[PDB]
């Protein structure tokens, strides 16, 4: 996607501590951010990302849209290793920063990773869901935290946001042994992402 | 390597426990290190009495210290070496942790980009200083408190757990001496800033309830025996054996019955002999209580001699001296007329707000608002002519 | 950080800058804007000199929910420093109604710039009744006898008001007014003695 604002959600909580990816999962989305920067960049170089936190009580904002690596890094430093997702938050401040933008024309996209089962009701997110797609606003979910225990939950939310429409949500589901986390978002669509129009 | 060291707790374990182990190492394997967190807490609660607690957790901990926070590593360390008996063993294995951290802080700021490192060394300095106390060096762990105090206090946003231990500490050292004084305000923070866990033994809780109570009677400026009924503290057991005569006491000092302090106190002197030596404090107790009741509740600010005699099943000798007792103590401020037999009170220190006395202030202030409010009406119907 | 917050001194320029600003980024019925507060500190008397707006969006469904650009307040600050270079950050301030519990959390973002504790200093955009408009409060950290596992909260700090020369002498250039509050003859003192019994049944 041609002119796009991300928001990417890092996950920071008690589960990216454990050493399921390599190094450790908790260090293996610091090479992840950088990898999809990049990726970004050079589809379109009027393209910005920003990053948010979607961990602790209240997500955090560390950085706002910028097309430079190192200040979304420097941001990366800045974390609490001691919080715990709280989805419902994180999508709703996430659509506010988008609504800023260099240019009106850019997408409005969330790249998200999402580390730990969703603590939020199934109520809540049936809400969410619906939310989402009236204001224009698409949900890409890289997923390897609720594989772990959790029934996917969250592919009835992105099969009701896509509908026929430039827009277009996507599931993508990684191989939880190694393999390296940054390969797989690789090996996936990330900006051969297509529409649906 | 470590699935033998696994294999003799097994066997030494009680059966109820022995699936524990397997699933301990399991979880472990596939690099789940939340699980494993979790699954250590549990297994220490009924099993620190047991040997296999510190063996098993502390070998799991040195060969999985980075693997899990550095908290949980650290209270593990802990609640090991508060069951030793050996004070040896404790003082070692805490100062090797503590120089570990010094190199480690070097590699895992960058690695992580922030973890904070700060934590383990407070609470490794507080159990130290708690070591020293166990061998009498009472001394040296004064001086290694005060170090701490100052470092944490300037420490600006402090997590409950660290202050916590500071507390626990302190209060040790006061109840060595026996200073009532010193013992009861520390301990009443220790309590308010406790761990909402109950990984903490009910026997524990109690035990300590227990010391602050007999402290508060053999006091001298303590009146905070309403407080403790309205802390947790006693307020969740109150059928328990111990808390019969003991509670009623305190309800005796309370109210000022010297009838009912009387009849108690011959039975209960005998039985702790803590309350024989110090049986001149515990009898004035109750005087002391008394007398200030009856200053606060009544509204004219001076009082004849005889009301207090009465009151106080007291002769009216002993009456100059327990105002002059109070005065000194600084309870209550004032003077004594021994030609209108008045003592006139100026000052009284604060007290718990009853119920039933949350009520007598509305009535007074009642009361003022008409004399405002009629005051108001004079004044503002005379000299209509002007109030531009 | 700082405990030293024994009381409020405020500028009329402050205020001033607070209720225009409400208007020129535009926010209405119960939508806040939040904008720096800047002046001095480590002192106990604390004097808020001067304050610039933030942008700020307030998302209407939740309080726990809202945009704030960060970046923004960084850029602002060193161009400002330059014009004046005693003055630092301080704390925010909020316009109004009135005190949240969710300011709580707001207040802690704040505290990763600032080297003493954020001062919340609410300056009341409505200016219900003639009496100050400005309730202080400060973020405190505290135990408490109760049991409670140690108690996050604002405590209530005297808010005063002072002027500089400059400031001052604009004051009284712009009022026009008889005034009343002189307490100077006679009858503006009869009517002084009336006002403050009524003062007090109302409280």
């Amino acid at each position: 996607m041609v002119l796009e604002a991300t928001v990417l959600v890092i996950d920071n909580s008690e589960y990216s501590r454990n050493g399921d990816f390599p190094r450790t999962r908790f260090e293996a989305q610091i090479d992840s951010v950088e990898f999809i920067f990049q990726a970004k960049r050079n589809s379109n170089p009027e393209n910005t990302v920003g990053l948010i936190s979607g961990a602790g009580a209240n997500p955090r904002v560390l950085s706002t849209f910028t097309a430079e690596f190192g200040k979304i890094l420097a941001g990366l430093h800045d974390t609490q290793i001691e919080g715990k997702l709280h989805m419902a938050t994180a999508l709703q401040i996430a659509q506010l920063t988008l609504k800023h933008r260099q240019n009106k024309v850019q997408h409005q996209r969330i790249v998200a990773f999402v580390c730990s089962p969703i603590s939020d009701s199934r109520d809540e997110l049936i809400r969410l869901a619906k939310t989402l797609k009236k204001n224009n606003v698409a949900v890409d979910i890289i997923n390897f935290g609720e594989i772990e225990q959790n029934t996917e939950l969250l592919d009835e939310f992105i099969a009701a946001v896509n509908n026929p429409q430039e827009e277009t949500s996507h599931l993508l589901t990684v191989t939880p042994g190694p393999r390296l986390l940054y390969e797989n978002i690789a090996s996936s669509p990330i900006i051969l992402e297509e529409g649906s129009s | 390597e470590i699935d033998t060291i696994l294999s003799t707790l097994r066997m030494e374990a009680d059966p109820s426990l022995h699936p524990l182990f397997e699933q301990f190492e399991k979880f472990y394997e596939e690099k789940l290190w939340f699980q494993l967190s979790e699954s250590l807490t549990k297994f220490f609660d009924d099993a620190k009495s047991t040997p296999l607690r510190l063996r098993l957790y502390d070998n799991f901990v040195s060969k999985f210290y980075d693997k899990i926070n550095q908290l949980s590593v650290v209270k593990y360390l802990l609640a090991s070496l508060k069951d030793s008996k050996d004070f040896d063993e404790s003082l070692k294995y805490l100062d090797d942790l503590k120089a570990q951290f010094q190199e480690l802080d070097s590699k895992k700021q960058r690695n992580n980009g922030s973890k904070d490192h700060g934590d383990g060394i407070l609470l490794i300095d507080s159990e130290i200083a708690r070591t020293y106390l166990l061998k009498n060096d009472l001394v040296k762990a004064r001086d290694l408190l005060d170090d701490l105090e100052k470092t944490l206090d300037k420490k600006d946003s402090i997590p409950l757990r660290i202050t916590n231990s500071f507390y626990s500490t302190n209060s040790q050292y006061f109840k060595f001496k026996n200073d009532f004084n010193s013992f009861y305000y520390t301990s009443l923070l220790y309590l308010s800033t406790l761990e909402p866990s109950t990984s903490i033994t009910l026997a524990e809780r109690q035990q300590l309830a227990y010391d602050l109570s007999i402290s508060a009677l053999l006091g001298d400026k303590i009146y905070n025996f309403g407080e403790l009924l309205h802390h947790p503290i006693m307020e969740t057991i109150v059928n328990d054996s111990n808390y019969d005569w003991l509670f009623q006491l305190l309800n005796a000092l309370t109210v000022g019955d010297f009838d009912k302090f009387d009849s108690l106190i011959k039975v209960q002197i005998s039985k702790i002999p803590i309350l024989a030596q110090h049986e001149s404090f515990l009898r004035q107790k109750i005087c002391l209580m008394t007398l200030i009741e009856t200053v606060f509740v009544k509204n004219i600010r001076m009082l004849s001699f005889e009301d207090i005699s009465k009151a106080t099943h007291l002769p009216k000798d002993n009456v100059e001296h327990l105002v002059m007792r109070a005065i000194s103590l600084g309870l209550l401020k004032g003077s004594i007329d021994q030609v209108n037999e008045l003592v006139t009170i100026s000052w009284v220190q604060p007290r718990i707000i009853s119920g039933d006395q949350i009520t007598k202030m509305k009535d007074r202030l009642v009361e003022w608002n008409d004399q405002v409010e009629k005051l108001g009406k004079k004044m503002e119907a005379r000299g209509q002519s002007i109030w531009v | 950080m700082s405990l030293q917050h024994e009381k409020v001194t405020i500028a009329p320029l402050v205020l001033l800058s607070a209720l225009d600003h409400y208007e020129r980024t535009q926010t209405k019925e119960n939508k806040r804007c939040v904008g720096v507060i800047l002046g001095d500190a480590n002192s106990s008397t604390i004097r808020v000199t001067n304050s610039f707006a933030l942008p700020f969006e307030e998302d209407e469904k939740n309080s726990d929910v809202w945009f704030l650009d960060h970046n923004y307040i960084e850029n602002m600050n060193e161009m400002c420093k330059k014009i004046n270079a005693k003055e630092k950050l301080i704390g925010w301030y909020h316009s109004g109604p009135k005190l949240r519990a969710s300011d709580l959390k707001i207040n802690e973002l704040f505290k990763k710039y600032t080297q003493n504790n954020p001062l919340l200093l609410i300056v009341d955009v409505k200016q219900q009744g003639v009496g100050l408009p400005t309730d202080a409060y400060v973020a405190i950290e505290q135990v408490k006898d109760d049991g409670t596992s140690t108690e996050k909260t604002f405590l209530h700090l005297p808010c005063t008001i002072e002027a500089e020369e400059a400031e001052e002498i604009g004051v009284e250039h712009l009022l026009r007014d008889v005034r009343d509050q002189a307490a100077g003859g006679l009858s503006i003192r009869l009517t002084n003695q009336l006002k403050s019994l009524k003062g007090l049944q109302s409280k």
